């Protein structure tokens, strides 16, 4: 999943970011590693619908 | 024998340009399979995109760039 | 899939659905008024006849002239299975429901009685916001059902998971259509996607006919309100008021005249410059699809129709026909005086730019060469022609090319022919 | 500054829409561009006002386009319009008000007038200003002190530096006034010349003169009028108005002859009072007051002949009340502009039918001569019948395959010949000629390259005309073409469009052109603009065809070349094919003929 | 007499 995320990001090496995205994008890995923090991994791109711009 | 590919039909001016493109090796490959007719030729399916792009480029090479002028 | 008229949908109907669709409240009135000027007479004549009659009578009742129109209309009504030859006896359900439809056979507290102008304005407003969402507007009205609907309608596609949906080749063509035609395609796709998604087309379509004059209907009716086709002050009201657009329905531009009964605004100059007396950004967005916009004023926009913007539009999927139509249908009153309304130089230039875009016609095919004889070559050619598999031929040069799918058949035949040895 | 999500510039934050915007036919953009509803009820007043205050950009049938410029604003002040006057009327015409950026722009350009004036006296040039202090700050740059020679204060300026100083004065924001009070001038003697009542003056001509003669003082500048619009008569009328010694300069000896005839034709002046200072002909110029010559003669950079030097010194020492310059589009040339420093003239009036050139020197005319005093609306002149209705067209001749094969292969200048010579273009011209000849239409064929011109005219057995063709042979052909019914077309090189007095023709076919240049195109079209013996504007009697080879550089040049014509409003109808050309007997009906010509074309080496 | 030719009467583009 991390290599897929890396290829999707057009990168040749899996870095902490790709590991975080792979872990948090999978429903089961996210549950297995819910209490786990990954260094330099950041967070999933997430914005709530109410926050998005309007007229 | 039988050959895979794509046929393209156009006026003979474009047909000459198409023959010129591989004859001059502009694309580096003999993409024309055979001389079908004055307005018809058969070409490899994978190169049709750059071929269409070169035809598009040839128009711009022979057309005024309006560009809000 | 440019289903420009009802007739295509009418053919897409089986007896197992036609009989149920042939309900007494609206289908009979809607179908009958949509039948040709000829068949309407015969159907009305046989409304009291319980015994079939021979086709020769219908044939001899029409002149040699117009017989083709009678045959064509006969083909439609026979295709609609409205009657049986049994040798043209009408279907009992159709005859009975048509009879009841002539006379018929429900009330409550008063409604808000909102003004008809208000209804049609918010209906137009509702359709406009649907188009504002359809176009590349940075902000527009959205809804999960509306989005997937437009997507399943083949008008929009999502390039990436989570990114806003973008327009398809058909979507660009669709955007330029006139409101009635544009709405028609949407209605047709909704109907097709309704049966696909499990909504009983019979009930909702019959309801559409009624609007032109159950939980499934309530769900469907809720969508119609979201489309602005019907007014309902509050979700609790059991009664609704059909809007002008819903009343028009499948009537088309032939009924009550085309949407051209509106103030024109596009001015087209011989220098490819456009001046559109407009404030509605939707028109601007559409104009921007094929013209380079230069200046914007409070009530007008200045743009120019260039090779770049037009060939970009053509590359996106648009046609000069749609562009010329979009302009002509929106042409400003001032340019209506000249004939043609659009300047010939402009129309010819636009057409010539699209015709340049397709100077080369690309067609997939398989080419056989080095035919050992003209006889077997022509024999194989005759088979390719008999199969309709032929793409191009030059017998003088002893060559031919065929479609890849059809090639498998000539490949098989060639092997069969060769295996005769 | 502000742009919407689309490429269009938006001005909502810049100007509002007035309550009766529907009645008001004009918009004012913060960038100086202006639009005017040509179909509006007040268009007449708005057209005059915008021609007075702005520079026309496009004048198509429904909406005209103009832009403001310092020169156009100076011209407005030159007719006495105050900043408040133009603002008040502009605001009244503008349906969206006047943007403050333009208002303050107008303020600066308006107040920057009347302050400094340039005048010459006793062959000396003085720069005068009413305010005395302005000079002190205006002279703060040494370029002016080195230009300066070693109320209404003034100083003398070195003649040779006037051009440099005048151009600086523009970017220095203090333009020099050039009104010439020929009425109150006893230093330069008046000349006994008047416009004979035989001369008829048309409204556009009268407008241009009235705008040039806004008061008793003549204003310097350029007047743009088509050749068929009688620009010569306006020049002659201006001289008759100034009534002072004047110098006319033409671009060719043929023009000098034309001017002499026009002066005699329209003015009371006698032949002895007119002299044509020219190397080829002598009229003892010093013996008379009116002089006519050419830029090549006066602007001549090499050693002058002793006899011509006598006249030139007399010309140099005399002061010219009026200096008429014909076809001023050539004036910005490095040599031709020198004439303005050599000759001493009180007021200089430029005339031209095609105020366009491919170099960025056209703008120099605003300081070398002055602003556009007038510029005729060619569509209006057609609507008024003063100009022939010309149904312009562009014949998209498809290039022959064996030609395209070589054309695409050869990237050098040789491709200009190959795109100019091909069977389809040839057959198309031969067909159009045969058709119009059997239609009894006078046809003029135009070309650039002599090689194609010869091979076409010889194969068509028709008389061509080009540079080395002697004047006798050249004119004899024109007389035959004009009078002999059996001849109806002539093949002319650049000699016909550069400068000539060709007989009017109903039809013109341009098989070759120097390039995408606008100047030559409009010069060529000018030949057919002349009204015929019994035509009417709605008859579409005049024709103009450009023959272009599809998929070639000619397409680019042709569209680039038509820019000025489409801006004036002409509709270049595209012709993909002509019905009948398939069945009419024409040359190159077989590939061997094409190969033979192609071989000779390749032989050009 | 002197009527316009067909190529100037109608659109020569195939459309």
């Amino acid at each position: 999943l991390a290599g897929n995320a890396a290829r999707d990001n057009k990168k040749t090496r899996i870095i902490p970011r790709h590991l975080q995205l792979a872990v948090r994008n999978d429903e089961e890995l996210n549950k297995l590693l819910g209490r786990v923090t990954i260094a330099q991994g950041g967070v999933l791109p997430n914005i709530q619908s109410v926050l998005l711009p309007k007229k | 024998n039988v050959l895979k590919g794509v046929l393209i039909e156009c006026d003979p001016a474009m047909k000459q340009f198409l023959l010129y493109l591989d004859e001059s090796n502009a694309l580096g490959k003999k993409f024309i399979i055979q001389d079908i007719d004055d307005t018809h030729v058969f070409v490899i399916a994978e190169l049709v995109n750059v071929l269409q792009e070169r035809v598009g480029e040839l128009m711009d090479q022979n057309a005024f760039s309006l560009t809000q002028k | 899939l440019q289903c420009r008229n009802l007739q295509e949908f009418l053919g897409g109907l089986s007896p197992g659905v036609l009989d149920r669709l042939y309900g007494h409240p609206a289908t009979c009135l809607a179908v009958f008024r949509e039948l040709p000027s000829l068949a309407k007479n015969w159907v009305m004549r046989m409304l009291f006849l319980e015994q079939p009659l021979p086709q020769a009578a219908v044939a001899l009742w029409v002149k040699k002239e117009f017989s083709k129109a009678q045959e064509e209309s006969t083909g439609l009504l026979s295709g609609l299975r409205i009657w049986h030859t049994q040798l043209l006896i009408l279907n009992p359900i159709f005859r009975q429901n048509l009879r009841i439809a002539l006379l018929g056979g429900q009330l409550g507290p008063d409604k808000h009685a909102r003004d008809v102008p208000s209804l049609d304005k918010y209906a137009e407003e509702r359709w406009e916001v649907v188009l504002h969402f359809m176009v590349g507007s940075p902000s527009a009205a959205v809804s999960q059902d509306l989005a997937q609907l437009l997507s399943q309608a083949g008008l929009m596609k999502s390039t990436e998971p989570g990114e806003p949906p973008c327009i398809t080749s058909a979507g660009f063509q669709f955007l330029l259509l006139d409101t009635p035609a544009q709405l028609w395609y949407f209605m047709l796709q909704y109907l097709q996607t309704a049966q696909s998604r499990g909504m009983d087309l019979v009930e909702i379509l019959s309801f559409l006919f009624q609007l032109s004059f159950s939980d499934s209907l309530l769900n469907f009716l809720q969508h119609l309100r979201e489309f602005g086709l019907v007014f309902q002050r509050k979700r609790k009201s059991r009664r609704y008021y059909p809007t002008r657009l819903a009343i028009n329905l499948s009537s088309g531009v032939s009924g009550a005249g085309g949407t051209v009964h509106q103030p024109g605004f596009i001015v087209v100059e011989t220098n490819y410059r456009l001046y559109a007396y407009t404030e509605s950004e939707l028109q601007i967005a559409l104009i921007a699809l094929f013209s380079e916009m230069l200046y914007r004023f409070p009530n007008m926009v200045v743009a120019q129709v260039t090779r770049e913007s037009v060939q970009q539009a053509i590359a996106s999927g648009i046609t000069a026909q749609q562009i010329i139509h979009f302009l002509r249908t929106r042409a400003h009153p001032v340019m209506l005086k000249q004939t043609p309304v659009l300047p010939p130089t402009i129309t010819d230039q636009i057409r010539l730019w699209e015709l340049e875009r397709d100077r080369l016609r690309f067609t997939e095919g398989v080419l056989y060469n080095q035919f050992l004889s003209q006889v077997d070559f022509e024999l194989l050619l005759a088979h390719a022609r008999e199969l309709g598999v032929l793409v191009f031929e030059n017998s003088a040069k002893r060559l031919m090319v065929v479609t890849p799918a059809g090639h498998s058949d000539v490949k098989r035949f060639w092997k069969r022919q060769k295996h005769s040895s | 500054t502000k742009v919407d999500e689309y490429g269009a510039k938006d001005y909502r934050l810049q100007m509002p829409l007035k309550d009766d915007h529907t009645s008001r036919p004009l918009w004012v953009a913060p960038d100086g561009h202006i639009f005017l509803e040509a179909f509006s009820p007040v268009y007449k007043y708005a057209q005059d006002f915008l021609v007075a205050i702005a520079e026309p950009v496009c004048r198509p049938t429904h909406v005209h386009e103009y832009k403001l410029t310092a020169y156009s604003l100076y011209a407005a002040v030159s007719v006495g319009l105050q900043t408040s006057d133009i603002t008040e009327y502009l605001r009244k015409l503008s349906k969206t008000g006047v943007p403050d950026g333009i208002m303050q722009f107008i303020k600066l350009c308006t107040v920057s007038y009347g302050k400094v004036k340039l005048v010459l006296k006793h062959n000396r040039y003085f720069v005068e200003s009413c305010h005395p202090d302005v000079i002190q700050h205006l002279l703060q740059d040494p370029v002016i002190r080195e230009c300066r020679l070693r109320q209404t204060v003034s100083f003398e300026v070195k003649q040779e530096m006037i051009e440099e100083l005048q151009k600086r004065c523009i970017h220095l924001e203090y333009p020099l006034l050039a009104e010439y009070d020929f009425r109150n001038d006893s230093v330069n003697p008046d000349i006994n010349i008047d416009l004979k009542p035989t001369a008829v003056l048309r409204p556009y001509q009268e407008k241009s003169l009235r705008k040039m003669f806004g008061n008793g003082r003549a204003r310097s500048g350029v007047i743009v009028l088509p050749c068929g619009a009688g620009k010569s008569l306006v020049g002659v009328t201006a001289a008759c108005t100034v009534r002072k010694r004047c110098l006319v300069l033409g671009n060719s000896a043929v023009s000098v002859e034309q001017w002499k005839a026009q002066f005699k034709m329209w003015s009371t002046i006698d032949d002895s009072q007119i002299c044509r200072f020219t190397s080829d002909a002598k009229d003892k110029p010093i013996g008379c007051s009116v002089a006519i010559s050419t830029y090549s003669m006066l602007g001549h950079t090499t050693k002058r002949s002793w006899e011509a030097e006598r006249v030139m010194e007399w010309l140099k020492t005399q002061e010219w009340g009026l200096m008429i310059l014909d076809e001023v589009h050539t004036i910005p040339a490095k040599m031709f502009r020198r004439v303005l420093t050599i000759v001493q003239a009180h007021c200089k009036l430029g005339l031209t039918a095609t105020l366009v050139r491919e170099d960025d020197k056209i703008v120099d005319l605003n300081f070398l001569i002055g602003p556009k005093l007038y510029e005729a609306n060619w569509m209006e002149l057609q609507n008024n019948g003063y100009i022939a209705k010309v149904q312009c067209a562009e014949v998209w001749c498809p290039m022959s395959p064996e030609f395209y094969r070589e054309y695409v292969a050869i990237k050098t200048k040789k491709r200009i010949l190959l795109y100019t010579m091909n069977p389809n273009k040839f057959r198309a011209c031969q067909f159009l000629i045969k058709f119009h000849e059997r239609r009894n239409d006078k046809i003029i064929v135009f070309a650039d390259n002599v090689f194609a011109l010869k091979e076409y005219a010889i194969r068509l057995n028709k008389p061509y005309i080009y540079g080395p063709t002697s004047q006798g042979e050249r004119m004899q052909i024109l007389q035959n073409f004009k009078h002999n019914p059996k001849i109806n077309t002539i093949f002319i090189s650049k000699v016909g469009d550069t400068s000539f007095d060709l007989p009017e023709a109903n039809v013109l076919i341009q098989i070759s052109s120097h390039g995408g240049s606008r100047r030559q195109e409009a010069q060529r079209l000018g030949r057919v603009l002349r009204a015929k013996k019994g035509m009417v504007a709605e008859e579409y009697n005049a024709f103009f065809y450009s023959l272009v080879s599809q998929d070639t550089q000619e397409m680019a040049y042709s569209t680039k070349r038509q820019r000025f014509l489409v801006d004036q409003g002409y509709s270049f109808k595209v012709i993909t094919k002509l019905a009948g050309m398939e069945e009419e007997d024409l040359a190159f009906s077989t590939k061997e003929e094409q190969q033979q010509l192609l071989q000779k074309v390749l032989a050009a080496t | 007499a002197k009527e316009r030719p067909i190529w100037l009467r109608e659109s020569t583009v195939q459309g």
